[PDB]
RNA sequence: GGGUCGUUAGCUCAGUUGGUAGAGCAGUUGACUUUUAAUCAAUUGGUCGCAGGUUCGAAUCCUGCACGACCCACCA
RNA sequence: AAUUGAAGAGUUUGAUCAUGGCUCAGAUUGAACGCUGGCGGCAGGCCUAACACAUGCAAGUCGAACGGUAACAGGAAGAAGCUUGCUUCUUUGCUGACGAGUGGCGGACGGGUGAGUAAUGUCUGGGAAACUGCCUGAUGGAGGGGGAUAACUACUGGAAACGGUAGCUAAUACCGCAUAACGUCGCAAGACCAAAGAGGGGGACCUUCGGGCCUCUUGCCAUCGGAUGUGCCCAGAUGGGAUUAGCUAGUAGGUGGGGUAACGGCUCACCUAGGCGACGAUCCCUAGCUGGUCUGAGAGGAUGACCAGCCACACUGGAACUGAGACACGGUCCAGACUCCUACGGGAGGCAGCAGUGGGGAAUAUUGCACAAUGGGCGCAAGCCUGAUGCAGCCAUGCCGCGUGUAUGAAGAAGGCCUUCGGGUUGUAAAGUACUUUCAGCGGGGAGGAAGGGAGUAAAGUUAAUACCUUUGCUCAUUGACGUUACCCGCAGAAGAAGCACCGGCUAACUCCGUGCCAGCAGCCGCGGUAAUACGGAGGGUGCAAGCGUUAAUCGGAAUUACUGGGCGUAAAGCGCACGCAGGCGGUUUGUUAAGUCAGAUGUGAAAUCCCCGGGCUCAACCUGGGAACUGCAUCUGAUACUGGCAA
C-alpha cells in the first residue's frame, strides 16, 4: 500500500499507477509512495513550486 | 556555463567587490552596496563555519566565474600536485587563459576577456584558441588573430588596464599590443586578501 | 602460427595501430605472446609517431612469425639503414 | 541446415562407412592375436603379429589410428606372447 | 516483403456500396474474375474476400475487405466495402478512401434509406466520380421496372448531390459473371469499358508536405506496426521522418518501409494507397483518426465552426426535433469524434430539415483544417450533411 | 474495428407490473473542556455519467459517446 | 618524481553525562522516473524471459588438384541477308573464364549469452607420464601399378522433402606393390610402415607431332626439432548455513588384462578394508572466476556491466561420426516439447550472430554503409567472403569542453513585493545605447587516416636463356564507408539556445497573503487546533547547471562486527563451579638445526586499467610513450639474534 502525494488525484478501482520509494512515518505501515505525473495518475493540479515531484508541467502562459 | 546575470549582487553578497564591475567607471557606488543584497539584507548573519567556508569558496570561485563540477575537478588537481594544495589550486585559478588574457591588460573584466576567447580573437605561439579555460604554461606569448585587433574594445580595455595593478609574472608588448607571459604565479605576487585554507576544509567534508 | 600484426587501439577516428606478436587466431585486441613497439599514424611531425625494436622480431623469425604485411611494410619504413 | 558445407555433412557420411571398415579388420586380426593368445600357440600368434603387424603400421600413417596406440597394439601383444612363447 | 513494386498506372480507388445484401461480395469476386484472363493481377475468389471470421458468420460483407485490380489503361485499389449497418460506419472510413464509389444497388430491390445513407456520406466527404451497377436483374425481365429504378437513383443523385446526369447505369448480375458464364462476365464488362470511360485521372497531391488519415494498422509479424491508407497530400520515402498528428500529443515517427498490397512500394505518394512501417511507434498508440503529417504543419485544434444540414424522417434521420447542446460525431476523413451542435445566440430549437451551422465544441483536440466537408450521423443514424467553414 | 453487461448526494452501496429516489459516514449551528472523546437535536447535501428520442410522464426502455472487463478479430 | 594523508550533526530527559540504536550531510551507477532541454567530442546502452520468433544477412575459397561447360563473352568450321565481308548464325571447351559435381583447406576461428558450475571451474606458483593442422630449421625420399564412384545420361518413387537402379569417367580421392632410416616393436637380431603431382617459360635435341626434355616457383611424404596451442596433475587460495554430523562400496589401494594423445578405477577381474570429516566431510541455498570497478586515510567491505584472458552452453536430454583439433551456434543421428508446410502418406525449424518483432518490465537504440583501414578465411597472385572490425543513425545515460553576449546605463522608470506609506527592495537588473558573433543556420574552399596493389619498365640475383620468377627503385592513372568531413573563409544580425531544487534546525538562503491538527509537508526530530520562516501561492534570496530533483542499490560517516581499532561490577554481555583431551601460550643455560623470520638475487606477477613523468588532439574528457607498481608466490644464496624442532 502506498501513500497518494498532493491535495488531488484522479485515480479509482484501478486507474494503474507507478510507485517509489519511502515512508511517510505518518500513517505507519505504509512504506510507499504514488508518482504523479506517472501513468493513469495525474500530475496534482494547480502547483506552482516544486514541481519537479507530483508531475505538473511549467505554466505556459 | 557563465552567470551572466545581475554580476554586481554578487559583490553585495560578498560584501567585498570582486571586481566584476569593473570596465570603465571604477567608481562602483550604483547599487546601495554593501547593505541590500535582497528584500532582507537588512538582517544581520550569524553566519556559521559552514558559512564562512562556503563564502569563501564562492567568492573565489565567483571571481574567476568556474562551475562546481569543473571547480571540484580544480581541487582534486590541486590535490594531485605535489606542495602545498592550497598554493596549487591558486595556480589552476589563475592559469585560465581568459584570466591570463586580463592580467595582460587585455580586457576591461575578467568576463570580457572570456568573450575574446569565445571569439577567437586570440592567438597564442601561432595557435588560435577557443578555450576560455586553456591552461597557458609560464612563459608563452598570447596575442590577438588580426581581424580582433583593436576593434574599438581591445584599445577601450588596455585603456584603462593602464591604471591596473599590472602583475609582476608577465610582460606586455603594447605597441602591437601582444601579451608576453612570464613565469608561473606565486603566492605573494597574487591575491594575498583571500583565504586559502578555508576551502581545503569545504572538500574535506 | 603466430603472426606479427597490428592490434587497432587508440579511439574513434584517432587509431593507434599497436604492432604486437599474437596466436594468429586470436582477437586484434585479443591476447599476444608480448608487444614489440607500436604505431602511430597522425604523429608524423612529431618526436617519434612509429617504435619498433627489430632485434626481438628477428629473434621469432628465426621461429616462423609470419609477419602480416602492414607491419612488414613499417620494417622497410623504420628503414633497414635509418 | 543451408550451407555449401552440407557436403561435408555428407563427406563424414561418406568417409566413415571406409574408416569403420578399415578398423574393422584390424581389430579383428587384434582378436585373431587374442585367439591365438587363448589357444596358448607360440607359433599362431607369432604368424598373427606377423600378420597384424604390417597391416597395423600401415594404418598409422593413414591418419585412422594416433601411431601410438597402434605401438601400444604392437607392444603388449607381442609382450604378451614373448612372455608366453 | 517480397515484389518491388513499380508506379505504373495511376490508381482510381473504387468500391461496392450501396443498401445491404444486393451481391457487392461476389461482384468484387467477379470483379477480379474478368481481368484475369486479359491482365496478370486478378482473380480474386468469394472466400478470397470472405475470410473475416465474422463476415463468414453472415456471409456478408462486414468486415473492410481489400482487393487489387486495373484495366489496360489505369490502376484500380478497390475497397470490399461492408452494408451491414454498424458496418456502415466502417465502411465510411472505405468510403473516405475511395475516389470512385459504384453504386451497387439490385434491380429487384430497388433505392432504399440504408442505401440512401451510403448516398450521403460519399458526397459530403469529397466523391464527384460516381458510375453505377445493378445487380440481381436477370430476376425482374421486366423493363419497365428497370426504367423507374433508373429515375429514382438520377433524382437520387440530384438529391444528395451526384452528376446523376452523367452517370452511367449497369443492369447487370455478377453472380452469374462468377459462375464463369462470360455473357454476365460480359456485362461487367460492359462496366469495364465504363470503368475507363466515366472516371478520368485527378490530382496528385506531391508537391505539398506530406499528410495522411490513418486507415489500418496490425502487428505486423517481424515488422511490428505497419500503418495503413491513402496518402491525403504529398509524398514519402523509406528514410524520411514526419509527425502522427491526432488526437493525442503530436510527435515523430520514421518511414522504415513502405509497401502497396504486399508489394514493396519504392516512394510513397499523394493518393496511392500504402502501407507503410513505422519505427519506435507500437500498435496501442495508433489508430484510425490520426494523421501522419509532415511535421510542424498541424494546429492541433480543438474546437471549429460548421454548418449541418438536418435529415427529416423519410430522409433517413431526425424525426422528431433537436437543439443547441447536442451531441452528434462529426467523421473527419476517417473518424468518429463527437461534435457537439454549440449554435451561438438566439437560435435555440432545430426541426428535421433545416440547414443550421455552429461554433462547435469537439470532445477530442483532432488535427482540423477549415473546409473540410463532413458527414454526420447520430446514434446508429445520419442526420445530415456538414461543411467546415471556421476552425478555433 | 465489431458485440454483451455496467456508472446514485461529497462517498460506500439500495428502489421490475415505468407514475414525485434512501439511510449510514462528512460538516455547519451551541454548551462542556486548555482544545477534543463522550453528549444532544435541527439541517443543506444527488444536478440518478453524458446527449436527443419513444410515452402524457423515464433511476427504469431506444441507440450512441466518453471510460471500464470481456469475446472474436483483422494481419502492408 | 612515482598514495603530502582520516571533520560532523539532529534525535531519549525537567536537565546532564554515558552506552546505544536511528537518520541526514559525501561519493558512486548499464540506472529508471519526473520537471526541463542549444551544440559538439569521447564512452556506455536488455542487469527482467537462458521466453517464443516472420525477413534479410552473419563462411566461404582454389581452374596453379580433376572430370567437365549448363551460363556470359571471344576465336573459329560453317553460316545468312544483301550496304559479299556489313552482318547473321547452326556447331565447338580451342581460350578468357564458370554454374553443379569430385577433392584439398577452413567451417573446432571470429561473434553471443551467464543458464548451469561451490569445484570435472578459476586465480597463483610449481610438476611429468603427453599430442600438436598451418609457420619455420635440418636430413632424406618423391619409383611403379590397379580398381570404383560423383558429375554427366536413361528409366523411375514421391505433393514436397528426398531417393533407387542400370551404364560413363578423372585426380594431389582410394587401395596394392617397391623401397625404407638416428622411424615403430624388441635388450638384441630381426620384423614392418609412406607418398602427389602440377604451373610459368624455354634453346638445343626430340615430337606414336599428347609431349618427352631443360630450368625455376610451389606442393607432397617421413624423422628429429623448435616455436605455438592444447590436454593432464599437485598444493594453496576461492560465498552462506552446524536448526546438515557422520560420508561412501568403483567407494581407498594393490596386481594383471584392456583402454586414452598421455598417467590414472578411466574401465574391468580378484585380494586387501580401507579413504574423507569439527583446520566443517556429505547435504541444502545462492552464484560463473580472476585481472579489474565504486568506495574507504589505510585496512577492509561491497562488487566484478563494460575491456581482456580463462570456463561453460547453444530449443531439451543424451550419443557418436568427419577431423590436427569439436565429442561442435548457423554439422549429423535418435527421443521430447514447441511451431510451419502438406496431396495428410511424410518432412522441415532453432536470433544465447548483427539488426528487428511480439512479449516481460520501471527501463535501455537502425531490419543503415563499406569491405576504404586493421584482423581472419582460401588463393601463387589478382581477388572474393567477412553483422569481426571500421563508421553513421537514435537516447542528455555518463564524462568533458563551449554557448546562451560584452560594455554603458539613474526617471535610480513600469509594475511586482514588504512597509515605521518616510520609504525600502526588485534593480546596472531592464529600456535606451556603443560594440561584438562563439556554436548553430546558409553560401564556397579543404587536411590526415593510404600502407599498398595494378600495369609498364630499369637494374641486382636465376639459368643453357638476354625467357619466366624473386629483391630494390622509377612512371602514369589513381584506390576513402565516414564525407553536404576536422579545420579555414564569408554572410544577416544579439538576433535562435536556463531552467530545476531548497530557504525551522540538521544545511547554504526570507517575508506577506491564503488555509486553520483541516488541507498538506517529511530523510530525521517532528510542524498545522486563527496571526506558520516546516502546508499552498507570490516576491526575494541561495544552491547547481544543460542539467536540477526523487526512488533504488553500494561503501563511507559506522571505533553501531572494533586485525588496524570496541566491550562484560550496575547500560547488551562471565558458562553455576571444577577436572580435563585435542588446539593455543610457555622459565632459564649452552650448543646445534634453519621451519617461521629478515636480507640479496632470479623467474614470474599478461596487457589494459590505478600512480608518476612526457607527448598528440584548439583544451579537457580521451588516446598514448617510458617508468613505477602489481603489497604476492616458487627457487638459490646469506644472517641465524627472536620463536620453533632436536640433544644435554
Ligand atoms: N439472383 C442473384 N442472386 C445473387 C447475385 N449476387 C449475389 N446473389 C446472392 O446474394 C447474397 C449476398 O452476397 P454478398 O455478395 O455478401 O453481398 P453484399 O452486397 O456484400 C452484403 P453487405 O451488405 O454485408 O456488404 C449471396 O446469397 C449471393 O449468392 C446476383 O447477381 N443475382
Ligand atoms: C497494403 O495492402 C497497403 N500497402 C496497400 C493499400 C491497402 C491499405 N489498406
Amino acid at each position: 500500500t502506498s501513500y497518494i502525494g498532493g491535495e488531488g488525484h484522479n485515480l479509482q478501482e484501478h486507474s494503474v499507477i507507478l510507485i517509489r520509494g519511502g515512508r511517510v512515518k505518518d500513517l505507519p505501515g505504509v512504506r510507499y509512495h504514488t508518482v504523479r505525473g506517472a501513468l493513469d495518475c495525474s500530475g496534482v493540479k494547480d502547483r506552482k513550486q516544486a514541481r519537479s515531484k507530483y508531475g505538473v508541467k511549467r505554466p505556459k502562459a | 556555463a557563465r552567470y551572466l546575470g545581475p554580476k554586481l549582487k554578487l559583490s553585495r553578497r560578498e560584501g567585498t567587490d570582486l571586481f566584476l564591475k569593473s570596465g570603465v567607471r571604477a567608481i562602483d557606488t550604483k547599487c546601495k552596496i554593501e547593505q541590500a543584497p535582497g528584500q532582507h539584507g537588512a538582517r544581520k548573519p550569524r553566519l556559521s563555519d559552514y558559512g564562512v567556508q562556503l563564502r569563501e569558496k564562492q567568492k573565489v570561485r565567483r571571481i574567476y566565474g568556474v562551475l562546481e563540477r569543473q571547480f571540484r575537478n580544480y581541487y582534486k588537481e590541486a590535490a594531485r600536485l605535489k606542495g602545498n594544495t592550497g598554493e596549487n589550486l591558486l595556480a589552476l585559478l589563475e592559469g585560465r587563459l581568459d584570466n591570463v588574457v586580463y592580467r595582460m591588460g587585455f580586457g576591461a573584466t575578467r568576463a570580457e576577456a572570456r568573450q575574446l576567447v569565445s571569439h577567437k580573437a586570440i592567438m597564442v605561439n601561432g595557435r588560435v584558441v577557443n578555450i576560455a579555460s586553456y591552461q597557458v604554461s609560464p612563459n608563452d606569448v598570447v596575442s590577438i588573430r588580426e581581424k580582433a585587433k583593436k576593434q574599438s574594445r581591445v584599445k577601450a580595455a588596455l585603456e584603462l588596464a593602464e591604471q591596473r595593478e599590472k602583475p609582476t609574472w608577465l610582460e606586455v608588448d603594447a605597441g602591437k599590443m601582444e601579451g608576453t607571459f612570464k613565469r608561473k604565479p606565486e603566492r605573494s605576487d597574487l591575491s594575498a586578501d583571500i583565504n586559502e585554507h578555508l576551502i581545503v576544509e569545504l572538500y574535506s567534508k | 602460427m603466430v603472426t606479427i600484426r597490428l592490434a587497432r587501439h587508440g579511439a574513434k577516428k584517432r587509431p593507434f595501430y599497436q604492432v604486437v606478436v599474437a596466436d594468429s587466431r586470436n582477437a586484434r585486441n585479443g591476447r599476444f605472446i608480448e608487444r614489440v613497439g607500436f604505431f602511430n599514424p597522425i604523429a608524423s611531425e612529431k618526436e617519434e609517431g612509429t617504435r619498433l625494436d627489430l632485434d626481438r622480431i628477428a629473434h621469432w623469425v628465426g621461429q616462423g612469425a609470419t609477419i602480416s604485411d602492414r607491419v612488414a611494410a613499417l620494417i622497410k619504413e623504420v628503414n633497414k639503414a635509418a | 541446415n543451408i550451407k555449401s558445407a552440407k557436403k561435408r555433412a555428407i563427406q563424414s557420411e561418406k568417409a566413415r562407412k571406409h574408416n569403420a571398415s578399415r578398423r574393422s579388420m584390424m581389430r579383428t586380426f587384434i582378436k585373431k592375436v587374442y585367439a591365438a593368445i587363448e589357444a596358448g600357440d607360440k607359433a599362431a600368434a607369432q604368424k598373427a603379429f606377423n600378420e597384424m603387424q604390417p597391416i597395423v603400421d600401415r594404418q598409422a600413417a593413414k591418419g585412422l589410428i594416433h601411431k601410438n596406440k597402434a605401438a601400444r597394439h604392437k607392444a603388449n601383444l607381442t609382450a604378451q606372447i614373448n612372455k608366453l612363447a | 516483403s517480397k515484389e518491388k513494386f513499380e508506379r505504373t498506372k495511376p490508381h482510381v480507388n473504387v468500391g461496392t456500396i450501396g443498401h445491404v445484401d444486393h451481391g457487392k461480395t461476389t461482384l468484387t469476386a467477379a470483379i477480379t474474375t474478368v481481368l484475369a484472363k486479359t491482365y496478370g493481377g486478378a482473380a480474386r475468389a468469394f472466400d478470397q474476400i470472405d475470410n473475416a471470421p465474422e463476415e463468414k458468420a453472415r456471409g456478408i460483407t462486414i468486415n473492410t475487405s481489400h482487393v487489387e485490380y486495373d484495366t489496360p489503361t489505369r490502376h484500380y485499389a478497390h475497397v470490399d466495402c461492408p452494408g451491414h449497418a454498424d458496418y456502415v460506419k466502417n465502411m465510411i472510413t472505405g468510403a473516405a478512401q475511395m475516389d470512385g464509389a459504384i453504386l451497387v444497388v439490385a434491380a429487384t430491390d430497388g433505392p432504399m434509406p440504408q442505401t440512401r445513407e451510403h448516398i450521403l456520406l460519399g458526397r459530403q466527404v469529397g466523391v464527384p466520380y460516381i458510375i453505377v451497377f445493378l445487380n440481381k436483374c436477370d430476376m425482374v425481365d421486366d423493363e419497365e421496372l428497370l426504367e423507374l429504378v433508373e429515375m429514382e437513383v438520377r433524382e437520387l443523385l440530384s438529391q444528395y448531390d451526384f452528376p446523376g446526369d452523367d452517370t452511367p447505369i449497369v443492369r447487370g448480375s455478377a453472380l452469374k459473371a462468377l459462375e464463369g458464364d462470360a455473357e454476365w462476365e460480359a456485362k461487367i464488362l460492359e462496366l469495364a469499358g465504363f470503368l475507363d470511360s466515366y472516371i478520368p485521372e485527378p490530382e496528385r497531391a506531391i508537391d505539398k508536405p506530406f499528410l495522411l488519415p490513418i486507415e489500418d494498422v496490425f502487428s505486423i509479424s517481424g515488422r511490428g506496426t505497419v500503418v495503413t491508407g491513402r496518402v491525403e497530400r504529398g509524398i514519402i520515402k523509406v528514410g524520411e521522418e514526419v509527425e502522427i498528428v491526432g488526437i493525442k500529443e503530436t510527435q515523430k515517427s520514421t518511414c522504415t518501409g513502405v509497401e502497396m498490397f504486399r508489394k514493396l512500394l519504392d516512394e510513397g505518394r499523394a493518393g496511392e494507397n500504402v502501407g507503410v512501417l513505422l519505427r519506435g511507434i507500437k500498435r496501442e498508440e495508433i489508430e484510425r483518426g490520426q494523421v501522419l503529417a509532415k511535421p510542424g504543419t498541424i494546429k492541433p485544434h480543438t474546437k471549429f465552426e460548421s454548418e449541418v444540414y438536418i435529415l427529416s424522417k423519410d430522409e433517413g434521420g431526425r424525426h422528431t426535433p433537436f437543439f443547441k447542446g447536442y451531441r452528434p460525431q462529426f467523421y473527419f476523413r476517417t473518424t468518429d469524434v463527437t461534435g457537439t451542435i454549440e449554435l451561438p445566440e438566439g437560435v435555440e430549437m432545430v426541426m428535421p430539415g433545416d440547414n443550421i451551422k455552429m461554433v462547435v465544441t469537439l470532445i477530442h483536440p483532432i488535427a482540423m483544417d477549415d473546409g473540410l466537408r463532413f458527414a454526420i450521423r447520430e446514434g446508429g443514424r445520419t442526420v445530415g450533411a456538414g461543411v467546415v467553414a471556421k476552425v478555433l
